[PDB]
């Protein structure tokens, strides 16, 4: 059959294979494809995505998405994507593609898709998180509270550990959710002079209601009165 | 037109009087949006003294313009973030050299970057290494 020139994969013009691409591609060349994987030297594996974008774009068929997952595919698939991921939102395949992100790190260029790309399914993507742990992730200290659900979080992350991922989150990402993240720690019984001390740190959006309420929640406020002391020293 | 009352606001601030940093500092944001070839100018000129260099570099890093957020480190001095985000691609060539000789923390710059230390930066460490034994060929280095 035509599936005996794919030997020459290895040196042959991929423009006139393109063209043999034109037809005998309808919902043929797969298999086709499928056997040069069965064979998968490098030269006939980048050359399949290519012509994966060669037919997705005519029909974006999702066997062919999942014969390509089939394999390891992370960065055949990560192209793939990236050639669908803006105007498709499947979760599943979008999760897929942070995950191949996190096989070699490309988060940095995918924890802000996550942000973009908001048409998935955070629960499953986070109890994954959960899961598959990074040891340095910085997604969703980013996305979950983008959606808010870091309450329970911050009380795993606590139970395991939290050390500065609170701290760097309360700084450049949100002090404005500080307020139910303390309250949270409150609920779990923490230090609370390490709470005193990130209050002593420089504060981004903060102010006295939210800091009050916390320590009257708990009744135990004789911590805040250095900081109220300078608030009203400095005349606020 | 919003590109040129920009302009128009821009050419007052060739002079200080109209060169209110803030201002100036929407400018630029809307340009980080638009065009961020005219920062290099503006970096020149005024930007430094006159903006919020950490909402801009926070603009430039969620716009994806991580060799002018390396003058925004710079600005900034943001030290694990300018590391890892220095040790993930291709920047400013001598830009990123300087930025971290320029500093006596490039010391645990390095020990983080080589945490991590895949064989992009793999070379360049040695390299820039003929830039700080120069002074100080400390054993430390080896």
């Amino acid at each position: 059959d035509i599936k005996r020139a794919v030997v020459h994969t290895h040196l042959l013009n991929p423009e006139w294979l393109v063209n043999y691409f034109g037809s005998l591609s309808v919902e043929d060349s797969l298999e086709c494809l499928r056997a040069m994987l069965s064979a998968n030297i490098r030269q006939n594996l980048q050359i399949c995505v290519q012509v994966a974008s060669k037919y997705h774009e005519q029909l974006s068929t999702q066997s062919l998405i999942e014969l390509f997952e089939s394999f390891k595919s992370f960065e055949g698939l990560f192209y793939f994507l990236g050639s669908i991921v803006n105007f498709s939102q499947d979760p599943d395949v979008h999760f897929k593609y942070i995950q191949a992100a996190c096989k070699t790190g490309q988060i940095k260029e995918v924890e802000r898709i996550c942000r973009e790309s908001n048409c998935y399914d955070p629960e499953r993507v986070k109890n994954f998180l959960k899961e598959a742990k990074l040891t340095d992730q910085l997604p969703l200290i980013i996305v979950c509270d983008r959606f808010d659900f870091v309450h329970d979080l911050v009380l795993y992350l606590y139970r395991n550990n939290l050390q500065k991922y609170i701290e760097i989150y309360v700084q450049k990402v949100n002090p404005s959710r500080l307020p139910v993240v303390i309250g949270g720690l409150l609920d779990v019984d923490c230090s609370e002079d390490v709470i005193k001390n990130l209050i002593l740190v420089v504060r981004g959006q903060f102010s006295t209601d939210e800091l009050v309420a916390e320590v009257e929640k708990r009744n135990r406020l004789k911590l805040l009165l250095p900081w109220l002391e300078a608030r009203i020293h400095e005349g606020c | 037109l919003i590109q040129q009352c920009t302009a128009f606001l821009l050419d007052a601030l060739k002079n200080n009087r109209p060169s209110e940093g803030p201002l100036q500092t929407r400018l630029l944001e809307m340009n980080l949006m638009h065009a961020p070839q005219v920062a290099d100018a503006i970096l020149g000129n005024q930007m430094f003294t006159h903006y919020d260099r950490a909402h801009i570099a926070q603009l430039c890093e969620k716009a994806g313009l991580l060799q002018r957020a390396l003058e925004h480190f710079t600005d900034l001095y943001d030290i694990k973030r300018a590391v890892v985000h220095t040790h993930l691609l291709n920047p400013e060539w001598l830009v990123n050299y300087f930025g971290s000789l320029s500093v006596e923390d490039s010391l645990e710059c390095l020990r983080a970057m080589l945490s991590a230390n895949i064989r992009q930066n793999l070379q360049i460490c040695v390299q820039v290494a003929s830039k700080y034994h120069e002074q100080l060929s400390t054993q430390s280095l080896i």
